[PDB]
Protein backbone atom coordinates (compact mmCIF):
# COMPACT_ATOMS: atom_id res chain seq x y z
CA UNK A 1 0.00 0.00 0.00
CA UNK A 2 2.88 2.40 0.95
CA UNK A 3 4.31 1.60 -2.34
CA UNK A 4 1.59 1.66 -4.34
CA UNK A 5 -0.06 5.32 -2.87
CA UNK A 6 3.84 6.28 -3.75
CA UNK A 7 2.71 7.26 -7.06
CA UNK A 8 -0.38 9.68 -5.82
CA UNK A 9 1.00 13.18 -6.11
CA UNK A 10 0.47 16.40 -4.17
CA UNK A 11 -0.63 13.71 -1.28
CA UNK A 12 1.71 12.33 1.31
CA UNK A 13 -0.32 9.48 1.79
CA UNK A 14 1.37 6.34 3.39
CA UNK A 15 0.35 3.50 5.51
CA UNK A 16 1.57 2.19 8.68
CA UNK A 17 0.33 -0.30 11.42
CA UNK A 18 -1.12 0.24 14.69
CA UNK A 19 0.93 -0.15 17.67
CA UNK A 20 1.52 -3.17 19.56
CA UNK A 21 -0.01 -1.28 22.72
CA UNK A 22 -3.11 1.20 21.04
CA UNK A 23 -2.81 3.31 24.58
CA UNK A 24 0.68 4.29 23.83
CA UNK A 25 2.20 5.66 20.96
CA UNK A 26 4.54 4.25 18.57
CA UNK A 27 7.12 3.92 21.57
CA UNK A 28 10.05 3.71 19.44
CA UNK A 29 12.60 6.27 18.98
CA UNK A 30 12.30 9.70 20.68
CA UNK A 31 10.27 12.37 21.11
CA UNK A 32 11.70 15.60 21.33
CA UNK A 33 9.81 19.27 22.85
CA UNK A 34 11.57 22.12 21.85
CA UNK A 35 10.42 25.09 23.90
CA UNK A 36 10.66 29.47 24.38
CA UNK A 37 11.87 29.61 27.37
CA UNK A 38 11.96 33.90 26.98
CA UNK A 39 9.15 34.55 25.06
CA UNK A 40 10.36 34.66 22.00
CA UNK A 41 7.36 33.89 20.23
CA UNK A 42 6.26 31.94 17.33
CA UNK A 43 8.26 33.48 14.90
CA UNK A 44 11.58 32.82 16.44
CA UNK A 45 10.85 29.39 17.21
CA UNK A 46 10.08 28.23 13.81
CA UNK A 47 13.62 29.40 13.08
CA UNK A 48 15.54 27.77 16.12
CA UNK A 49 13.32 24.65 14.98
CA UNK A 50 14.22 24.86 11.82
CA UNK B 1 -15.73 52.24 41.11
CA UNK B 2 -12.99 52.11 37.96
CA UNK B 3 -11.78 55.77 38.72
CA UNK B 4 -10.46 54.78 42.56
CA UNK B 5 -10.50 51.26 42.56
CA UNK B 6 -9.45 49.83 39.36
CA UNK B 7 -11.57 47.74 37.12
CA UNK B 8 -10.51 44.89 35.13
CA UNK B 9 -11.63 45.20 31.65
CA UNK B 10 -9.72 41.92 29.59
CA UNK B 11 -6.49 40.17 28.82
CA UNK B 12 -3.83 41.14 26.58
CA UNK B 13 -0.67 39.41 25.11
CA UNK B 14 2.24 40.10 26.63
CA UNK B 15 5.53 38.95 24.94
CA UNK B 16 3.45 35.95 24.32
CA UNK B 17 1.76 35.81 27.34
CA UNK B 18 -1.82 36.50 28.36
CA UNK B 19 -1.92 39.28 30.99
CA UNK B 20 -4.66 41.63 32.19
CA UNK B 21 -5.76 44.75 31.45
CA UNK B 22 -6.31 47.61 34.43
CA UNK B 23 -8.12 50.71 34.16
CA UNK B 24 -7.51 53.16 37.43
CA UNK B 25 -7.33 56.85 37.85
CA UNK B 26 -3.72 58.10 37.75
CA UNK B 27 -2.32 58.46 41.31
CA UNK B 28 -2.56 62.48 41.51
CA UNK B 29 -6.05 62.25 41.10
CA UNK B 30 -7.35 59.70 43.98
CA UNK B 31 -5.53 60.26 47.17
CA UNK B 32 -7.61 63.29 48.80
CA UNK B 33 -11.17 63.50 49.82
CA UNK B 34 -11.29 67.39 47.97
CA UNK B 35 -10.38 65.00 44.65
CA UNK B 36 -13.57 63.40 44.65
CA UNK B 37 -15.01 66.77 43.23
CA UNK B 38 -13.01 67.38 39.95
CA UNK B 39 -14.72 63.55 38.69
CA UNK B 40 -17.49 64.03 36.19
CA UNK B 41 -20.08 61.65 34.92
CA UNK B 42 -21.61 62.58 31.51
CA UNK B 43 -25.66 62.73 31.71
CA UNK B 44 -28.28 61.36 29.24
CA UNK B 45 -28.43 64.93 28.19
CA UNK B 46 -24.80 65.23 27.24
CA UNK B 47 -23.51 67.17 30.21
CA UNK B 48 -21.25 66.74 32.50
CA UNK B 49 -22.12 66.44 36.62
CA UNK B 50 -19.48 66.46 39.33
CA UNK C 1 11.30 15.97 49.11
CA UNK C 2 9.09 19.22 47.92
CA UNK C 3 11.82 21.88 48.29
CA UNK C 4 14.28 19.17 46.70
CA UNK C 5 11.57 19.08 43.47
CA UNK C 6 11.54 23.05 43.70
CA UNK C 7 15.31 23.61 43.59
CA UNK C 8 15.59 21.33 40.84
CA UNK C 9 12.90 22.88 39.30
CA UNK C 10 14.42 26.15 39.63
CA UNK C 11 17.65 25.05 38.31
CA UNK C 12 15.46 24.61 34.55
CA UNK C 13 15.09 28.45 34.17
CA UNK C 14 18.68 29.97 35.77
CA UNK C 15 19.68 29.19 32.19
CA UNK C 16 17.37 31.37 30.47
CA UNK C 17 17.17 34.58 33.11
CA UNK C 18 18.04 38.04 31.50
CA UNK C 19 21.11 39.47 32.20
CA UNK C 20 21.52 39.83 36.13
CA UNK C 21 18.89 38.11 37.32
CA UNK C 22 19.60 35.70 40.36
CA UNK C 23 18.00 33.59 42.95
CA UNK C 24 18.57 34.11 46.20
CA UNK C 25 16.96 31.78 49.04
CA UNK C 26 16.22 34.56 52.27
CA UNK C 27 13.94 32.07 53.73
CA UNK C 28 13.64 28.51 53.71
CA UNK C 29 12.70 25.90 56.53
CA UNK C 30 13.92 22.73 55.18
CA UNK C 31 17.68 22.31 55.91
CA UNK C 32 16.62 22.84 59.82
CA UNK C 33 14.90 19.02 58.81
CA UNK C 34 17.52 18.11 56.68
CA UNK C 35 20.25 18.99 59.00
CA UNK C 36 18.76 18.35 62.30
CA UNK C 37 18.05 15.19 61.12
CA UNK C 38 21.91 14.57 59.89
CA UNK C 39 23.03 15.69 63.11
CA UNK C 40 20.97 12.84 65.24
CA UNK C 41 22.42 10.76 62.90
CA UNK C 42 26.02 12.07 63.81
CA UNK C 43 25.00 11.13 67.47
CA UNK C 44 23.27 7.73 66.56
CA UNK C 45 26.89 6.71 65.07
CA UNK C 46 28.56 8.70 67.82
CA UNK C 47 26.75 6.78 70.23
CA UNK C 48 27.67 3.08 68.46
CA UNK C 49 31.79 4.46 68.93
CA UNK C 50 31.21 5.46 72.53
Amino acid sequence: ATRAFSQIKDAMVFAFNLPAIVELGTATGFDFELIDQAGLGHEKLTQARN
Amino acid sequence: GAAWGGSYVNDFIDRGRVKKVYVMSEAKYRMLPDDIGDWYVRAADGQMVP
Amino acid sequence: DTAAAIRAELAKMEPFFPSGLKIVYPYDTTPFVKISIHEVVKTLVEAIIL
